[PDB]
C-alpha cells in the first residue's frame, strides 16, 4: 500500500490542506508582520506536524481495514497453517489440491474497496488503491483456489 | 477548511 | 519531476 503512493498527488493534497485553511505563506507572514523567524517557522512546523499526524492516522485506518481480509483465511479453512505444519511434523510430505475458483475472500475485496470512502477522500489514497487492487486480488485467488488435504 | 481523515 | 522507484 506505501509503496504505490506517488508524490506529486501528495503535495497537491498538502497544497489543498494549505488554500483550505487559507493559511499560505504570505497571507500568514503579512498578517503577523515582524521578523521573528523562528516562531513563524514553528508555527509552521507544528501546521505541518498537524497534518502529517492525521494522514497517518488515516492511512493506518485504511491498512487495518485491508487486511482484516485475509487474516481468517490464514488459520482455517482451504490452505490453512496448522495442517500444513503438523503434515510436515509426521511425514514430511505435504499433499495438495488445487481448482480456480472465486471465493469469499475474493468477494470480501470487492465488497470492502469499491465502498470505502478515503477513495474519494484523498487522490493519493486513490490511485494507491488503484494500484494495489489488482495484487489483492491475485493474492485472495490464491488464497482461495488452493486447499491442503485432510 | 479541510482535513485528511474527516467525514 | 522524476523519481527513481516511481511508475
Amino acid at each position: 500500500l506505501l509503496n504505490a503512493t506517488t508524490y506529486r498527488d501528495l503535495e497537491a493534497d498538502w497544497l489543498g490542506h494549505v488554500a483550505a485553511r487559507g493559511l499560505q505563506p504570505q497571507r500568514l507572514v503579512r498578517r503577523y508582520r515582524n521578523a521573528r523567524e523562528a516562531d513563524i517557522a514553528g508555527v509552521a512546523e507544528r501546521v505541518f506536524d498537524t497534518w502529517r499526524n492525521t494522514l497517518r492516522t488515516t492511512l493506518l485506518d485504511f491498512a487495518h481495514g485491508l487486511v482484516a481480509c485475509f487474516a481468517p483465511g490464514g488459520p482455517s479453512g482451504p490452505s490453512s497453517f496448522p495442517k500444513y505444519i503438523d503434515w510436515l511434523t509426521c511425514l514430511g510430505l505435504v499433499p495438495i489440491l488445487r481448482k480456480r475458483q472465486e471465493g469469499g475472500v475474493t468477494q470480501g475485496l470487492r465488497a470492502f474497496l469499491k465502498q470505502h470512502p478515503l477513495t474519494r477522500q484523498l487522490a493519493t489514497v486513490a490511485e494507491a488503491a488503484e494500484r494495489a487492487g489488482p495484487g489483492f486480488f491475485e493474492l485472495a485467488l490464491a488464497f482461495d483456489s488452493t486447499r491442503v488435504a485432510d | 477548511p479541510y482535513y485528511p481523515g474527516e467525514a
